[PDB]
DNA sequence: TCTCGCTGACCTCTCGAT
RNA sequence: AUCGAGAGG
DNA sequence: TCAGCGAGA
């Protein structure tokens, strides 16, 4: 249908002589492109699907018969199950999602992707297709492509961006009528809003609406000029229009380049989420909606006054407007505790209200993973002072107070997966029992009864979780190496029809009966209720709670769909937390990144006049060589925030009345060239304001939109208004000698982001290992213990310095000379080394396949 | 210890001189078993045993036992890194014609001889691939150097006298370097040993099937496909065709992609 | 604080019912406690509470020897009267920041920020002493959780560079 | 500046200075609309499960005047909710009832009416349902299927 | 002389499905 | 092992 | 994909 009528649009509309008429007589464009998401692609898996059961049903119902054709036999559910299987799980475009931080999972699912079925390649793509387009304008964001092959081919949607009915990107656009803009909003495609001439969201307006300056700076067929106000049609809605998600998390964005932006868009999407969330003291302002809309965040469904708090969960007591005529009037929300994630880091809730709060609808209940108090926090704010330290920042990389790693800032629970999965065998040599052969008394004790290790034990390297021989050589499940955590969580898997053991049994019917309890604590929560009204059809309603608790006990009881040929598979789950060390990538969200280089005591650090030490010491070289003076305008800003939420602080401590807490939150609220926002706290009450001042104690958040945010004069006045230096630059002492530094430096907060780059994943070492078969070379992964490529560069390398020894100990000795790596490694170890090199197992297996095309290849004695 | 590395055309009676069994005719090692099956691509009699140093009848098992076959295991008691040596054959039905040769940049199948790379692909396709090996048997190294160069003597233009040199200079390298004509067709196609394809175990039951091995039960199919139509006799169209289709298995598991479509599994 | 067990606990990833503090984040409570010990460096403490209200630092048993010198501040918070609170508390005397990961199934380790010291900043200001304007004085300024006396502090400090000292006096 | 109970809490100053008049959208309705699409009952066959079945479902022999039909379909409750398939590592599905048709005419008269009508409900597979947050729940892990940039069906005159 | 196939275009890690 | 999807340099 | 290359026409 859209083919039809982009078939009839573009011949101004038997079919193929127009086409050779118009012919005789730029596809990046985005009129040429639709956009596919994931219910068409379904559809079209089921349509495949569909088109086979239709030829099944066509080939057994050839023979025709009289009254024994019926809808049952003629078709069969198996191929439709299997297409949609395939589709949801194997296709190209159905990915593991990234589940980081809700950022992340926001990019995914906002992601699109040249790429796939039907699509091109990358490979095959050139410069055209990968490039920046006119039409990207509001629809696709510029900044935000991936920095690999996939650059320009990958793609994230803006944040106002839509698509129509026929599958085209759209943009809202303000209407602007008789020379003023009207609040009435028009979506417009690319090739609809090519005809017209849309005015830009940096345009200046009166109260009426009309615009301030005589000419307008505009753009029309895909070029921006400059125009008078009565040729204006339409104006962009927001300043935001052309960024996306992510790119509109970075405070000052018109200060950085592009290239920096991409970075730091690129990586806020790493950050791991810490112990505490800590909310950005610069932002935008998108970082509630990023965090409501993620769905990490438990969002009052119905308002009303909280009735039950609890880590684990939540009732809301509905009020009565709220209420169905049939509903009890309850509200549980159940909060996700401690579960794994598909990056292994840890998603957790935690509730944000308190007992008898009143509640609305859309209130943040609880806060998920990296969130504070609804508000999307990836990262914590760290005092930053820009100056080199003895070269332990010397080239982009970071130094980290001491106080940092004590306050476990930074510190991450990331939880560790481990399945043992039981299979069937003939005689039964494979074991799963407690009591395995050779086996240690501590790690005997240290599993259950039934075999299984305990909830909350500490476990270390080579510690069996659970137990298993077979033959009978042990085949217990343990953590394979390094690795050490806690077994938060244990889950046991069994069939209906599959043979329960007793020890087995006992431990799955505890988690049975815990579920169970759960559950019917749940029910009963709600019947209360009910009965205490019924109080004021008792047996009915008892009746009704009874079957559900069965129904329950049931759906609980249901044994798993086990894949053929195992009988048990037993879950351990491990939590560890990981405390920043030298090796950890560090980052913000204006393109600097760098690894922690050293942990300097709090002493050492440098000081303030009031003895204040910084957090973080960042090179000042890396400013101006990169283009990221966002990073340094968002100091200045943090640096003022924090001066706010010192002074208030400091009124905090010694016991200040309210009217001087409401006149500086005020003040500092009202301060401002000239801001839409207008906080009156004279609405709010004297708890209200002491609740906002206690929130505000540790620093005010300040909202910076992308190209509208805080200019350089309003940043200079809050840092007035905080008692500190305009330059936004304090005079610091070494701590090491006492010694001020001879010029001043800039200090301020910077929000800083830690990466999921730890060091402790990626350092590897492996002396001899497993080899592969076809060629008898080390494996080629971490995972796998394997050894490092040595590609032909290096080679290149060694041959440049003449290395004739070391090469030749490379490319036989250390691989593919079996004969000479077993010589070599009883060589090593006895202490006395020589090496014999023989003929690499590569060349013989270059002889065999030669050979094997009929070419008769030999070796020469002479 | 080796000195040069030479390269040169192998006869079949070389390639038969490589291989250890002259079977290759069934295709998987088991549906369900372990062990290898026998004549088939994975095989204990042809390549070697699976197991290391055993017999699985049990007659003899000791270190003297090393090297000596049990009658009813028939299979030496070797290891597997001698499995990684041993090479098999595929006695084909009909000769056919090598890839490489036919379908260089250079067609030296057609250098040889005066046909352009169209002819002989025609000629070769119907299948055929025997005409072409007749071809370049009835040719004579000798006569037709001595022509050719009498011609580049008593030569006019200069494009002539390039391809006439260009014809004496192959037909010397075929007469010095020992390796007849008519090899460019192949009669004798030997298989690859069976480590070097993995098809390696998984988890469950199902194996990860090497492409190679795929090929190799494709070409054979074909191959047992015209072994039975030359036993039975066949219509002239229909084997015709079947040969055709021969060829075009063998040309993909030499070089897939040259000629037509790769073969897609 | 080191140790801390919880009857009703078993790993510090965990909640327990009726308490709205996650076992963590009682844990990083308990760690912001400050007490002053004069008998011995270890020393137990045990806290119970019963009934909806927050659970305070006054609320750890009392003790002639442990005196808690904040008992304002907040470990956990109780929801509904049914629950309750039992954790057994143990407070060791050290320096520095000693990590828990550093040298049975309940217990949870925490990390030890030993050091009662919280900021410190000096400065040297002009002093009349006699007709002499040369002179200067030191004006000290410290930030503390309250363990420790001031004096006490400027005494210890003394006391150690004039130990460290006593190596470079001898040859 | 702040209504919300959340943001009452601490209200984030705010230096913008151009006014806001269309609020952010909701982030993931891309997803929402496209799978809302997919799977809600559509009265005409242009979109959805509707569609694809009135592109297939009229399978039947060769002039053989005796087709099969079908009248609706259903989507059935799915037997465990996100969090338990997540757990249970299981896809997270909802099985389909369609109400399948079938006729048959007199056989070499075209001209007679159908001889008999049966209609009957049959089960066809499991189809995956997307949760709230517009993702998908595929053998116990989550998934994203993203969206795919396609050029347009059509006719376009290129060098 | 000009089409016309054939040729060409570093290292590391994670995940799942076959 | 291979393929697909990502990511870092 | 996008080149560049020689060798058939
Ligand atoms: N063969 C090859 N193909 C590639 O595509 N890339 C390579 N190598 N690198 C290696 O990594 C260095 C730059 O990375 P980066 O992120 O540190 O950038 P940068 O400008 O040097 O510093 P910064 O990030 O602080 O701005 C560069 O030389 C190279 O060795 C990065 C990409
Ligand atoms: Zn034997």
């Amino acid at each position: 249908a859209v083919g039809r009528m982009k078939f009839n649009r573009s011949l101004l509309r038997d079919d193929i002589i127009d086409v050779m008429k118009k012919l005789i007589d730029d596809i990046d464009h985005l009129g040429n492109r639709r956009i596919r998401s994931v219910g068409e692609m379904a559809e079209n898996q089921f349509r495949v699907g569909l088109v086979r059961v239709e030829r099944a049903v066509k080939e057994r119902l050839s023979l025709g018969d009289l009254d024994t054709l019926m809808p049952q036999d003629m078709i069969n559910a198996k191929p439709i199950s299997a297409a949609v299987k395939e589709f949801f799980g194997s296709s190209q475009l159905s990915q593991f999602m990234d589940q980081n931080n809700p950022l992340s999972e926001i990019t995914h699912k906002r992601r699109i992707s040249a790429l796939g079925p039907g699509g091109l390649t990358r490979e095959r793509a050139g410069f055209e297709v990968r490039d920046v387009h006119p039409t990207h304008y509001g629809r696709v964001c510029p900044i935000e492509t991936p920095e690999g092959p996939n650059i320009g081919l990958i793609n994230s949607l803006s944040v106002y961006a839509q698509t129509n009915e026929y599958g085209f990107l759209e943009t809202p656009y303000r209407k602007v009528t008789d020379g003023v803009v009207t609040d009435e909003i028009h979506y417009l495609s690319a090739i609809e809003e090519g005809n017209y001439v849309i005015a830009q969201a940096n345009s200046n307006l009166d109260e009426e609406g009309h615009f301030v300056e005589d000419l307008v700076t505009c753009r029309s067929k895909g070029e921006s000029s400059l125009f008078s106000r009565d040729q204006v049609d339409y104006m962009d809605v927001s300043t935001q229009q052309v960024v996306s998600v992510g790119a509109s998390l970075i405070p000052f964005l018109e200060h950085d380049d592009a290239n920096r932006a991409l970075m730091g868009a690129n990586m806020q999407r790493q950050a791991v989420p810490t112990l505490r969330a800590d909310k950005p003291l610069v932002g935008t302002g998108m970082e509630r909606a990023v965090a409501v809309d993620s769905g990490v965040t438990a969002v009052a469904k119905r308002g009303g006054v909280v009735q039950y708090v609890d880590a684990s969960r939540i009732v809301i007591k509905v009020n009565e407007d709220e209420m169905y005529p049939g509903e009890a009037g309850i509200d549980i929300y159940n909060l996700t505790k401690y579960t794994r994630s598909n990056q292994n880091t840890c998603i957790n809730q935690m509730p944000c209200v308190s007992l008898g709060e009143p509640v609305e609808r859309g209130d943040v209940l609880a806060d998920g993973p990296s969130t504070d108090l609804g508000e999307l926090a990836l990262g914590q704010n760290m005092r930053v002072a820009f100056m080199p330290w003895n070269g332990y920042n010397f080239e982009d990389s970071i130094l980290v107070s001491e106080r940092v790693v004590q306050e476990d800032r930074f510190t991450t629970i990331h939880i560790q997966e481990l399945a043992c999965v039981s299979r069937d065998t003939k005689l039964g040599p494979e074991e799963i029992t407690a009591d395995i052969p050779n086996v240690g008394e501590a790690a005997l004790s240290k599993l259950d009864e039934s075999g299984i290790v305990y909830i909350g034990a500490e476990v270390t390297g080579g510690d069996i979780l659970v137990g298993k021989v077979t033959p009978v050589k042990d085949s217990s499940l343990r953590v394979p190496n390094g690795v050490s955590g806690t077994v938060i969580d244990v889950q046991v898997f069994t069939r209906d029809g599959v043979e329960k053991d007793k020890r087995a049994l006992e431990i799955e019917e505890m988690q049975l009966k815990q579920a169970k309890k759960d559950l019917s604590e749940e029910l009963q929560i709600l019947e209360a209720g009910l009965f205490s009204r019924i109080r004021a059809q008792y047996d009915e309603l008892k009746h009704e709670f009874e079957k559900k608790l069965e129904a329950k006990r049931r759906k609980i009881t249901q044994g798993d769909d086990l894949a053929p040929g195992v009988l048990k598979i037993v879950k351990v789950y491990l939590a560890v937390k990981r405390r920043i060390q030298p090796g950890d990538k560090m980052a913000g969200r204006h393109g600097n990144k760098g690894v922690i280089s050293k942990i300097n005591p709090i002493e050492d650090m440098p000081y303030d006049e009031n003895g204040t030490p910084v957090d973080i010491v960042l090179n000042p070289l890396g400013v101006p060589s990169r283009m990221n003076i966002g990073q340094i305008l968002e100091t200045h800003l943090g640096m003022a925030a924090k001066g706010i939420g010192d002074k208030i602080n400091a009124m905090l401590k010694q016991q200040q009345e309210v009217a001087k807490l409401r006149e500086f939150i005020q003040r500092a609220y009202d301060l401002g060239a000239d801001v839409r926002q207008k906080v009156d706290l004279s609405t709010f009450s004297d708890e209200e304001v002491m609740r906002l001042a206690e929130n505000l104690r540790k620093g005010m958040p300040i909202a910076t939109p992308v190209f509208d945010g805080a200019k350089e004069a309003e940043i200079k006045e809050l840092l007035k208004l905080g008692d500190l230096p305009t330059s936004g630059q304090i005079r610091l002492y070494d701590g090491r000698t006492g010694e001020q530094f001879e010029r001043p430096v800039t200090v301020g907060y910077m929000y800083m982001l830690k990466l999921n780059h730890l060091v402790d994943d990626k350092m590897h070492a492996r002396s001899t290992g497993s080899y592969s078969l076809v060629t008898q070379q080390p494996l080629g992964g971490k995972a796998q213990f394997g050894g490092q490529r040595f590609g032909e560069m290096e080679v290149w390398a060694l041959e440049a310095y003449g290395a004739a020894y070391t090469l030749q100990e490379m490319l036989t000795v250390k691989s593919d000379d079996v004969n000479g790596r077993t010589k070599m490694y009883k060589n090593i170890v006895d202490g006395n080394h020589q090496m014999e090199p023989g003929m690499p197992e590569s060349f013989n297996v270059l002889l065999k396949e030669i050979r094997s095309l009929g070419i008769n290849i030999e070796l020469e004695d002479e | 210890e080796f000195d040069a590395i030479k390269i040169a055309l192998a006869s079949p009676d070389m390639i038969r001189s490589w291989s250890f069994g002259e079977v290759k005719k069934p295709e998987t090692i088991n549906y369900r078993t372990f062990k290898p099956e026998r004549d088939g691509l994975f095989c204990a009699r042809i390549f070697g045993p699976v197991k290391d140093y055993e017999c699985l009848c049990g007659k003899y098992k000791r270190l003297k036992h090393r090297g000596v076959i049990c009658e009813k295991c028939g299979v030496e008691v070797t290891q597997t890194k001698v499995r990684r040596e041993r090479m098999g054959h595929i006695e084909l039905a009909s000769p056919t014609a090598h890839i490489w040769f036919l379908k260089s940049l250079p067609s030296r199948i057609g250098l040889l001889l005066d046909m352009p790379l169209r002819d002989i692909e025609r000629v070769l396709y119907f299948e055929g691939a025997e005409a072409i090996q007749a071809l370049l048997k009835s040719m004579d190294l000798e006569q037709e150097c001595e022509q050719l160069r009498e011609e580049l003597n008593e030569t006019n233009s200069e494009t002539k006298r390039k391809k006439l040199t260009k014809r004496i200079k192959l037909l010397e390298a075929f007469v010095q370097s020992g390796n007849k004509p008519e090899w460019m067709i192949l009669t004798v196609l030997p298989v690859l040993p069976p480590d070097l394809r993995p098809l390696v175990p998984l988890d469950g039951g199902r194996f990860a099937t090497s492409d190679l091995n795929d090929l190799y039960r494709r070409v054979i199919n074909r191959n047992n496909r015209l072994k039975r139509l030359l036993d039975l006799a066949a219509p002239d169209i229909i084997v015709r065709n079947e040969k055709r289709m021969l060829q075009e298995a063998v040309d993909a598991l030499l070089d897939n992609g040259r000629r037509g479509r790769a073969i897609t599994g | 604080v080191t140790e801390v067990e919880i009857d009703g606990v078993l790993h510090e990833y965990s909640t327990k019912e009726g308490v709205q503090e996650d076992i963590l984040e009682i844990l990083l409570n308990l760690k912001g406690l400050a007490v002053r010990v004069q008998g011995k460096d270890e020393v137990i403490l045990t806290l119970n509470k019963s009934g909806i209200g927050p659970v305070t630092a006054a609320d750890i048993t009392h003790d002639g020897d442990v005196e808690i010198v904040k008992p304002q501040h907040v470990i956990c918070h109780l929801t509904d009267e049914n629950a309750s609170i039992s954790m057994r508390i143990k407070v060791q005397r050290g320096r520095g920041y000693v990590p828990a990961s550093t040298r049975p199934i309940g217990r949870l380790l925490v990390d030890a920020c030993y050091s009662p010291v919280e900021r410190i900043a000096y400065n040297v200001e002009a002093a009349r002493v006699e007709q002499r304007t040369d002179l200067d004085k030191l004006v000290i300024e410290m930030e503390t959780n309250g363990t420790i006396d001031p004096e006490e502090a400027i005494r210890r400090a003394a006391t150690i560079l004039a130990e460290q000292l006593e190596a470079f006096v001898d040859l | 500046m702040v209504y919300s109970y959340t943001e009452k809490k601490r209200i984030r100053k705010d230096f913008g200075k151009r006014p806001q008049v269309l609020d952010v959208p909701y982030l993931l309705s891309i997803q929402l609309d496209s799978f809302q699409k997919f799977i809600e009952q559509d009265p005409e066959g242009q979109y959805g499960l509707e569609a694809a079945f009135r592109s297939v479902f009229p399978i039947q022999s060769y002039s053989g005047n005796s087709e099969l039909q079908y009248v609706s379909y259903r989507l059935g409750e799915p037997v465990f909710d996100v969090q338990e398939c997540q757990i249970r590592g299981v896809t997270y599905s909802a099985p389909l009832r369609v109400k399948l048709r079938l006729v048959i005419y007199e056989r070499e008269a075209p001209e007679g009416t159908v001889k008999d009508i049966k209609e009957q409900e049959v089960y066809m597979g499991e189809i995956p349902l997307m949760t709230d947050n517009g993702t998908f729940v595929i053998n116990g892990t989550e998934r994203v299927i993203v969206s795919q940039l396609h050029r347009s069906p059509g006719v376009f005159f290129d060098s």
